[PDB]
């Protein structure tokens, strides 16, 4: 959704810029630069704010799995050590597991 | 027989069927004991307190047999509890904890962790068990100071003419010596109706005016009162006659007296009514007051004694219009 | 803001590079067949362990691994977050300055022909986005040699 | 409820349906078999790398 | 056991969570230290295994208090930490002196851990104290006014990753809700 | 496109009270909040403290015991700080009796220990207060919890019929409780964003509605759910209103609250209920629920919320005055 | 300055003197402790129990000296208290009873009747000593639950023209989430009135209606509302002039806001007033009610925001007098 939401929000900001290029003289002629500059912030807010949340979830899903992945190290690591401590597990299995 | 909205003694019986609601929450059970009678409350906690002396005690003996202390002879390990000999004796050991006596002939030592949990296991239980008792006794004692109400009304209803315009009367007299503060007793007439636009009302609820001095619900009761009810043009019984009082009728006058008893400090209510047949047309209430040399005494025993008094046999409209034509 | 992001990033891989090193230690305690523990010291009837031996315990190194692993990842993950946040804002300022400069530009035929709308469109589209990525990937330039 | 759920369909079968149909069969399993062996060969590298180390 | 009024942050929100986390690492090492020292002697000898094992719980509990004591603004209630940080300085220091009396030195690890512990603990009392310089909850006359963020005042701010605690700053629990509600309700510009 | 309502249909009215200065709160609020807990939640609340009441002070004795030399192995040289206290396990027992007044007997305190003399005092007065608040907590909790249930049922949708010639708004309120609600006063209030004719803008001006009871007062006797016939007229604000502006997009909010006191407890309670324009079905009539049985009066409560249409004029209330004037 | 009938915060400082001798019953002392501060309440019963622990303990140390036990050595004489040796043990002996610890090291025998006299002597006292305090903390349970002031009142008054009619008003809002059941507000003006027969009322109490829709003193508040009292010809304010807005003006208004506290079940009264200096003629309050997607929004900052509006600076009688001409 967010990527679709972000990409949809990406179209207007560029489009509003194109209209400004296409109607430059008239926009200045009406001396309504105050209104148009409000729109540029209005558009830029949509793309920028969407990007942050888009970046936010990307970082989170990395973190949540990574820590969940991190335990997979220690859980196996302790398991191998106990096997090597008592069950006489060879270093070969010990070396591979951490690898 | 005829359906009455509220019984003469009160406790209106209405068949409120088609009920879709939660069956019960544990709050009811705590409410149920708290609302029980004194003899019932005494046994219930007595069973509860006795249960603690038994149920937990069962744990000790089983705890005892596990440690093998119950076996005859000097044991190789110090027992979970010193001087525990038999389950019969163990009841004595249990009684010391929940009741907090601690004689000492039984003794609990260390090196028996399972007992340590058990002591805590019943320690919180008994304190909570004792806690309910202090709470339960607190509740039953507070409300029971006002568990009854002794403000009565005349069994029959009386109608007569007062100050030119006829009225329906009633009798107000209470027994408890303490007074009821802020008496606002509103009376209502209930009858079957179909609206002029066709809407049907099996029994509409419309109140009547008590016709007090200030024309308000307020009332100050220190003597047997007769709260009249002026029959006006807007009065529901303005088309009423001394004839339609037969047992087959739609009229139903009910009075509910709000307020709190001064000593009680708690609002109490009393529902009283009188059906069509109960009334006696043209009968005046017996004056029950009499001021003696030193004090004034109320002859309450004749409160319901109805004395017939001559009255016109014309409806309020049939009297006012006749008076208007007069 | 960017410097702190790189500073986090530098210590992120620097702490991270020890990850493989712990494996080197972990095997060695397993690599000693006798593996019999004796601190050989007791100052006051309670044995106290020397530093060089505490960091030699196989189980102890494992505990340090999980603590380091979570610590190494969390700081590393943020380093991307801090930078991408600084860059995302930079998109706004670049765009606003682009739009603000646009409004005051002259509309000559060469200023309209030689500067076509698409070129005006392309710069706002291609350039700032590319500049956004360059900031978005700036620390790796200042970090990749370090890990290398 | 349904609208989110109807949208929330990864559609693996339909994606598999068209993509594999374009793939055919010969190169299809060839992709599957070759990829699995290389990852398997990669894993086997460690075991010998463990064995000689042991 | 709105929220904009419940988001003001005490001074040193970073200097504490950094220090407090820094304590969890070194102290956890001591939890290993007592385990290692107990290997040789046949008796368990928990005298070096229990405190840190209990202490590690405390900082965890203390941190939860600071998050709760900050989520709900009761700056006077920040005395327990003052009454817990201060006392811990007395007990921790005593061990350093007695160990230094027995000519323990830094060759042993435990004295090294304890010496590190004093510095880390010393930061906690001071860092907590600096709050009294700002909020002046007790032993002061005029509590200087504190204001929540002006941006936080509007209810139209949601991606409040900046507006979260340091321990929250990385854990991305700020985005936990917006991730959570997305499972059912579609996410729109509102 | 849901529009904010000043009161929820279930009565959980919510208003965003922002720009609010932080009012000072005291720790006694938590103590007050402690009484506000739930019976299961409170059960752990005291128990956790009562458990820590046993342990925390006990640990002081274990520390205290080690001081006087009794904690060492057996030696009759010194006089013990406490009799036969040996291990921190035994430390709990000496305290466990003290807080609970158990007095098991073997673990006995003695003289020649000043700090212990403070132990049997400081931990003593603490326990009495410790049980006191818990005893106090139960004392208040037991009576108050009886009035935590709402058993009054309004009508989800409103109807616009005409009784006694005039059209009057109706709503049926049904009681789900056997206990009577003494002093039943139900006030009907209307809320709108009416800009004043003087010019001022009132965003949520609230206007009460007369109940048109038998005596004109808010007092009512509740036996069976009836209809609160709120007559609409010129004095009533609803004169210019019509079902035309009854859409979900009209700034018209109606609020009714029924004040009263629980007969058993005396605890005053209020019933918050609100209706909007959309939920009201114009030209609907209430279905009677009271049934005339030979034994009692039957309540068809399942039919309380059934809206059935009846011939209802659709002229404007302000315009309906033309029919009377013309005729 | 000028004398005040009620301060803005609600202190309501009134110098009541020339009062006859009050009862000053000793039973009022318990009430003072009942309302005592929680820290003071913490110390008060504690010292009393501490004194109770010692007061009886004072007697015992004498008792032991009497029965010939405090002397060194073991003779034939049975002690008044088993294993009673000195004040330290004696000070423990009382602590066993008054708290019912029951240590057992100090045991009891039937050697001397006065000990049975002593044991009963404090036995009732402790059950009474705890009884006084247990009720005391019980009282403070609901008392702390009060937390009276949880609303707001306008710092200054506003006088705008509502619906074309001149009328004063104020504002108030609730800071707490808990509701105020059965709202009731009464507005009265304390001004130095005079009578035609010479009675110069010192500060006559004249009330003003709240101009609610139902024409009653009842209200309902969930939001910061403005109570508008229609200033008409049937109110004493009909002779007001904006020139009398000085702090030296001989006029004032008092407002009393009763209502059932829903959670507490105890009504709290709001005492407030505004001086003529606080009167801002021709000012209008900026609305703070706002709508949001979740629910309605309230800007508590805008309670005291005033927006000036054109107001005719004449008399309401004169303005109405020209209103007929207009």
């Amino acid at each position: 959704d967010l990527q679709q939401l972000d990409d949809t929000t990406q179209l207007p900001l560029v489009s509003h810029f194109a209209e400004t290029v296409e109607g430059l003289t008239t926009i200045r002629a009406f001396r309504y630069e105050a209104r148009f500059q409000q729109k540029l912030l209005e558009y830029t807010d949509s793309n920028n704010i969407a990007s942050l949340f888009l970046t936010a979830a990307n970082r989170w899903l990395e973190v949540c799995m990574e820590y969940i992945g991190a335990c997979v190290v220690l859980i196996a690591a302790a398991t191998s050590i106990s096997n090597s401590l008592h069950r006489e597990l060879s270093a070969g299995l010990v070396g591979l597991g951490l690898t | 027989r005829r359906a009455r909205f509220v019984s003469k003694k009160g406790n209106c019986n209405v068949a409120h069927k088609n009920i879709r609601e939660q069956g019960r929450f544990l709050q009811d059970v705590f409410t149920t004991l708290v609302d029980l009678k004194w003899p019932h409350t005494l046994l219930i906690f007595t069973m509860s307190f006795l249960c603690s002396w038994l149920l937990f005690a069962m744990v000790w003996w089983l705890i005892a047999f596990a440690h093998g202390d119950l076996a005859p002879g000097e044991g190789t390990n110090v027992p979970c509890v010193t001087s525990i000999h038999s389950f019969s004796s163990a009841f004595l050991f249990s009684i010391e904890v929940q009741v907090t006596i601690g004689f000492g002939g039984r003794m609990v030592t260390e090196e028996c962790p399972l007992a340590i949990l058990i002591l805590i296991v019943q320690n919180i239980v008994g304190l909570m068990i004792n806690a309910i008792m202090l709470g339960c006794i607190f509740m039953k004692t507070a409300q029971a100071h006002r568990r009854a109400e002794t403000l009565i009304f005349s069994k029959h209803a009386v109608i007569t003419l007062r100050h030119g315009r006829l009225c329906f009367m009633l009798r107000v007299g209470d027994l408890r010596k303490s007074m009821i503060i802020s008496a606002t007793i509103h009376m209502q007439v209930v009858r079957k109706t179909t609206s002029p636009e066709g809407e049907v009302v099996p029994l509409h609820q419309v109140d009547i005016p008590m016709e007090n001095g200030v024309g308000g619900n307020s009332i100050f009761l220190v003597a047997p009162l007769i709260i009249y009810h002026v029959i006006d043009s807007n009065s529901p019984l303005y088309d009423l006659a001394p004839s339609d009082l037969h047992h087959h009728q739609d009229l139903e006058i009910i009075v509910i007296l709000e307020g709190v008893v001064e000593t009680t400090g708690i609002t109490t209510q009393a529902r009283t009514s009188y059906l069509a047949d109960e009334i006696l047309w043209g009968q005046r209430f017996v004056p029950i007051v009499a001021e003696e040399d030193g004090r004034y005494s109320v002859d309450y025993s004749k409160f319901g004694n109805t004395v017939k008094v001559p009255t016109p046999l014309c409806t309020a409209r049939q009297l006012d219009e006749d008076r208007s034509l007069l | 803001r960017l410097i702190l992001s790189s500073t986090f990033r530098i210590l992120a891989d620097l702490l991270g590079f020890a990850g493989p090193l712990c494996i080197f230690g972990i095997v060695d305690h397993l690599g000693k067949e006798n593996h019999v523990f004796q601190p050989k010291t007791q100052f006051l009837g309670v044995y106290f362990v020397s530093s060089q031996e505490f960091l030699g315990n196989a189980y102890v190194l494992a505990v340090l691994l999980f603590l380091a692993l979570l610590l190494q990842r969390t700081f590393l993950q943020a380093s991307y977050y801090v930078a991408i946040e600084t860059g995302i804002n930079l998109r706004g300022a670049i765009q606003t300055k682009i739009y603000n400069k646009i409004m005051h530009m002259s509309t000559s035929n060469l200023s309209m022909g030689e500067m076509t709308a698409g070129q005006i469109c392309n710069l706002v589209a291609i350039d700032t986005n590319q500049l956004m990525w360059f900031f978005f990937l700036c620390p790796n330039l200042w970090t990749m040699p370090v890990q290398i | 409820l349904s609208s989110v759920l109807h949208q929330r369909a990864k559609i693996p079968w339909r994606a598999c349906t068209k993509y594999l149909s374009s793939a055919g069969i010969l190169l299809l399993s060839l992709l599957v078999f070759s990829q699995l062996l290389k990852h398997m060969v990669l894993v086997a590298i460690d075991y010998w790398l463990a064995k000689w180390t042991d | 056991w709105i929220h904009h009024s419940t988001w003001l942050h005490f001074p040193g929100h970073n200097l504490r969570w950094i220090l407090t986390f820094i304590l969890l690492f070194v102290l956890v090492c001591e939890i290993a230290e007592g385990i290692l020292s107990d290997g040789v002697t046949e008796s368990r000898h928990l005298h070096l295994y229990m405190p840190a094992g209990m202490a590690f719980m405390a900082a965890i509990t203390s941190v939860v208090y600071y998050h709760n004591i900050e989520t709900s603004n009761f700056p006077k209630l920040l005395i327990a930490l003052l009454i817990y940080w201060t006392l811990a300085f007395i007990t921790k220091t005593i061990k350093f002196v007695k160990f230094y009396d027995h000519a323990i030195g830094f060759s042993q690890l435990r004295f090294c851990l304890t010496g590190l512990l004093v510095i880390l603990y010393g930061m906690l009392l001071l860092v907590e104290v600096n709050v009294i310089r700002v909020r002046r909850y007790i032993f002061f006359k005029t509590p200087r006014e504190v204001k929540p963020p002006e941006d936080l005042q509007d209810l139209g701010v949601r991606f409040l990753q900046p507006f979260v605690n340091l321990l929250s700053k990385g854990t991305y629990w700020w985005m936990n809700a917006f991730i959570k509600t997305a499972h059912k309700k579609p996410i729109d510009l509102r």
